[PDB]
RNA sequence: AGGGCUACACACGUGCUACAAUGGCGCAUACAAAGAGAAGCGACCUCGCGAGAGCAAGCGGACCUCAUAAAGUGCGUCGUAGUCCGGAUUGGAGUCUGCAACUCGACUCCAUGAAGUCGGAAUCGCUAGUAAUCGUGGAUCAGAAUGCCACGGUGAAUACGU
């Protein structure tokens, strides 16, 4: 089983990882290493004056962070627990068999 | 017992392995004279060897990914000068005096708002 | 059981699909899409009609869903996974045997594996198909898959089925398919047919027949067809592909 | 934006996604080379009949706060102005000033 | 080196030379010198009367020179006599295909007419 | 121009009211805002006064006017010179 | 609903493409970065000279798709011509988006082949991976960049001095 973790904060994500790679160890299973992935950086430019003045801008950004964790030898026990976990708000997870 | 460097210039990265031998070179499963058309490139790649006359006393092996020609060519030179002063912690001082040991750093400047390029700014004629 | 519609049931027509297995297998080669173990076999037969298989059966686009800004093209392409509604879990064609098991009685699930060759094992075309169109509506799996087979055999038996059996390996024409088909059902319900050909020269790969919604359970007849103005890309002639390459 | 102008966008959305299928299939025959000249010719007359405001190309993305027709951003559904205003409060998760 | 009742350069590669014919561009030039299986790099001066004729033949397949010039002129007369928007653009001597005139448009209008 | 496969475009309203012109022979001019519509052969012989923005202007249709679009005969700007 | 903001004796500003041989054309062949995609990015196959069309894998993506970088390089040709330079203008024939491209779209093929031979007085940018020059992406967006915002390739000149 693979779970991909994704979020806007980096401290926040490096929690959920540690949380999951604690349970996986708990409910007897081998977890194949939290491996980080390229972080997408959507960028935006906007006129900051409400009229005229083209050369006056802000440059905004959203950094998305991706993490991947595997499940080597999925115990029957684990599959329920790693499914049943209330996980920090503002974090998307995608467990997929 | 093969000696290794990484080497970077602009956007290039060059991982290199040297071994004692008669003076062969491979870049990305290819020969020097093939991979690099431009003459400059060649000069640059071998000038660390040409310095410490091991031009034909060691046999080199390389791969490069990223950058253009003068980038890769440059990145390789740095790669060698790293390995070549690791096989021999001795040579450093000589290598260094030629200014091969430093990693260039010069990158392309970003484009900025209000400008046509990094620093070129649109005309306005007082004419 | 009878095939009836629970949640959602407001559509004009089922649309039965049929893969000319030889012609289907052929494309796979031409395009170089991987050798699936279904075609890897492709052993010959005595009757040259058992190549006419069921690829699927597909309910119409139910008015309710259509009223939320959904059109046939999307409907077909996603089915129950369509948004905003119905929006059920996604039936991947790339990871087939990951979709839920259907619950199929081996009475049907043998009958099916005679007319849907790559069903079960490491193929699960059954599973995927149920997700894509069955699930949403709330059908009886043993009935639904059942109702397919019923209709498949009916067509092999008809004048239509015979024509392919006859002109196997040979080039043909729509006209002589048109006759063939009509002689069973009528010169009223020809347009309900739509063909699909591939390659050069054209060889038939797929056949689709657009059956009225009320008449799905009760056997076929001159009043069990809904003609639609799309005849398909096949053109004036086409090969009835023989097995091989 | 004038209340009226905000409104038209609702009239226009509603129709667009009610006749959505009718248009699609009624278009589908038009572009079918291999179809009845009788059919397709009918269609051309039939599409032009059902109402203009029911076309998706007829609508205009307006900030869903102030109604502005210009300087829209899809990611937020807001004008450049309201995007900035909200950005600075921290009402847009993640978003923040950038340098490189 | 007389084709379509005009003199063709005889020191030019056939490809280039044949273009002097009004109504043949470069695509046609290539075709001609293959439909009439004549090489491209061959200069016109080093040919046979025979070669020049089979060539003369190919060119007759098209509508060219005089003929063409007439066709065009009919088409434009046709428009102006119809009086369509496109017609008047041709009369008043203005960009016929939607181009701006507030500025530029000097190829139709010709060089500048000052004020006063 | 419009793809060839999609056929020639005419607004229906106007298409209809040049059956009654051609069947039930009249001899009046017709009002129309249908500058889109291309001129069909049926339209040969009938004056039809197409809108230019403020006024309708008569276009006595002919053989030569076939395929073109009405509005291609109702100029919409006034210019004498400077 | 239709038209107008796209009007054109003219004046000014900001750009693009040129005027050629450090170049045009044909064949052959190297080396990037950054970014976008959900009912969206759309391969492979078939059709078409081409814009494209049909069919339909994969991908909510370090995996699939956009999407083959170009200048460069080798071999050939043109031989200093208003030219094999330039590509404006216009006729003919198409494609696609869209209820709909007459006024007023982008693109394609065939033909056409203008001004321009390096620009008076004035006047602007830039001190290093900068200027110069070459390609790539994105936002807006049904369709409609030579603009804007980003990304790499090649890569100078000269500062005595006040
Ligand atoms: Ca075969
Ligand atoms: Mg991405
Ligand atoms: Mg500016
Ligand atoms: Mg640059
Ligand atoms: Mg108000
Ligand atoms: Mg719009
Ligand atoms: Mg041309
Ligand atoms: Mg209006
Ligand atoms: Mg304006
Ligand atoms: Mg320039
Ligand atoms: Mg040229
Ligand atoms: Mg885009
Ligand atoms: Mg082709
Ligand atoms: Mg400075
Ligand atoms: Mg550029």
């Amino acid at each position: 089983i693979r779970i991909r973790l994704k979020a806007f904060d980096h401290r926040l994500i490096d929690q959920a990882t540690a949380e999951i790679v604690e349970t996986a160890k708990r409910t007897g299973a081998q977890v194949r290493g939290p491996i980080p992935l390229p972080t997408r950086k959507e960028r935006f430019t906007v006129l900051i004056s409400p009229h005229v003045n083209k050369d006056a801008r802000d440059q905004y950004e959203i950094r998305t962070h991706l993490r991947l964790v595997d499940i080597v030898e999925p115990t029957e026990k684990t599959v329920d627990a790693l499914m049943r976990l209330d996980l920090a708000a503002g974090v998307d997870v995608q467990i997929s068999l | 017992n093969q000696y290794y460097g990484t080497g970077r210039r602009k956007s290039s990265a060059a991982r290199v392995f040297i071994k004692p031998g008669n003076g062969k070179i491979v870049i990305n499963q290819r020969s020097l004279e093939q991979y690099f058309g431009r003459e400059t490139a060649r000069m640059v790649v071998r000038q660390p060897l040409e310095l410490v006359d091991m031009v034909e006393k060691l046999d080199l092996y390389i791969t490069v990914k990223g950058g253009g020609i003068s980038g890769q060519a440059g990145a390789i030179r740095h790669g060698i000068t790293r390995a070549l002063m690791e096989y021999d912690e001795s040579l450093r001082s000589e290598l260094r005096k030629a200014g091969f040991v430093t990693r260039d750093a010069r990158q392309v400047e970003r484009k900025k708002v209000g400008l046509r390029k990094a620093r070129r700014r649109p005309q306005f004629s007082k004419r | 059981l009878a095939l009836q519609a629970k949640q959602y049931g407001d559509f004009d027509r089922y649309v039965l699909a049929l893969s000319w297995q030889t012609g289907f297998c052929q494309s796979q080669h031409d395009r170089n899409r991987n050798e699936r173990d279904e075609c890897r076999l492709q052993t010959e037969t005595t009757n040259k009609a058992d190549f006419l298989t069921v690829f699927g059966l597909w309910p119409g686009l139910p008015k309710s869903v259509a009223a939320r800004g959904v059109d046939e093209r999307r409907w077909m392409r996603f089915g129950c996974a369509t948004r905003p509604i119905p929006n059920l879990p996604e039936a991947r064609a790339s990871r087939m045997c990951s979709s839920p098991e259907t619950g199929l009685s081996l009475e049907t699930a043998a009958k099916l594996s005679e007319v849907m060759p790559g069903a079960g094992g490491r193929s699960c075309l059954e599973r995927y198909e149920y997700a894509k169109f069955g699930a949403c509506f709330g059908f009886d799996p043993d009935a639904y898959f059942g109702t397919m087979v019923r209709l498949n055999q009916e067509i092999k038996e008809s004048e239509a089925g015979k024509f392919l059996a006859d002109n196997y390996g040979k080039t043909v024409s729509r006209r002589d398919f048109d006759a063939a088909f009509a002689k069973s059902w009528g010169k009223e319900n020809v347009k309900a047919v739509k063909l699909t050909c591939q390659g050069n020269p054209a060889y038939l790969t797929e056949i689709q027949i657009s059956i009225k919604a009320d008449a799905i359970n009760a056997p076929l007849s001159a009043n069990s067809f809904l003609p639609q103005p799309h005849p398909g890309n096949c053109g004036k002639t086409f090969v009835i592909d023989k097995a091989g390459y | 934006a004038k209340q009226s102008m905000k409104a038209r966008e609702v009239k226009r959305v509603a129709l667009a996604d009610k006749y959505f299928a009718k248009r699609a299939e009624l278009k589908a025959i038009i572009s079918d080379v291999n179809a009845s000249d009788e059919d397709r010719w009918n269609a051309v007359l039939k599409l032009q009949t059902l109402p203009r405001d029911s076309s998706p190309s007829r609508q205009r993305n307006r900030c869903r706060q102030t109604g502005r027709p210009h300087g829209f951003l899809r990611k937020f559904g807001l004008s450049r102005i309201k995007v900035r205003e909200a950005a600075m409060r921290g009402e847009i998760p993640g978003l923040k000033k950038a340098s490189w | 080196a007389r084709i379509a009742g005009i003199n063709i350069p005889d020191h030019k590669h056939a490809v280039i030379a044949l273009t002097s014919i009004y109504g043949v561009g470069k695509t046609r030039s290539k075709a001609i010198l293959a439909a009439a299986g004549i090489a491209e790099d061959v200069k016109i001066s080093e040919l046979s009367e025979g070669q020049i004729d089979t060539l003369r033949d190919e060119v007759a397949k098209f509508v060219v020179e005089g003929d063409l010039r007439r066709e065009i002129s009919m088409s434009i007369k046709r428009l102006m006599d119809l009086g369509c928007y496109r017609g008047l653009r041709h009369r008043r001597g203005l960009p016929v295909r939607g181009q701006r005139t507030k500025t530029n448009a000097r190829t139709r209008k010709g060089p500048r007419k000052p004020i006063k | 121009p419009r793809s060839l496969k999609k056929g020639p475009f005419i607004d229906l309203h106007l298409l209809k009211k040049v059956e009654k012109a051609v069947e039930s022979g009249d001899k009046k001019p017709l009002r129309t805002w249908s500058r889109r519509s291309t001129i069909f052969p049926n339209m040969i012989g009938l004056t039809i006064a197409v809108h230019n923005g403020r006024q309708h202007v008569p276009v006595f249709v002919t053989d030569e006017m076939v395929g073109h679009k009405l509005g291609e005969f109702a100029p919409t700007r006034t210019y004498r010179g400077h």
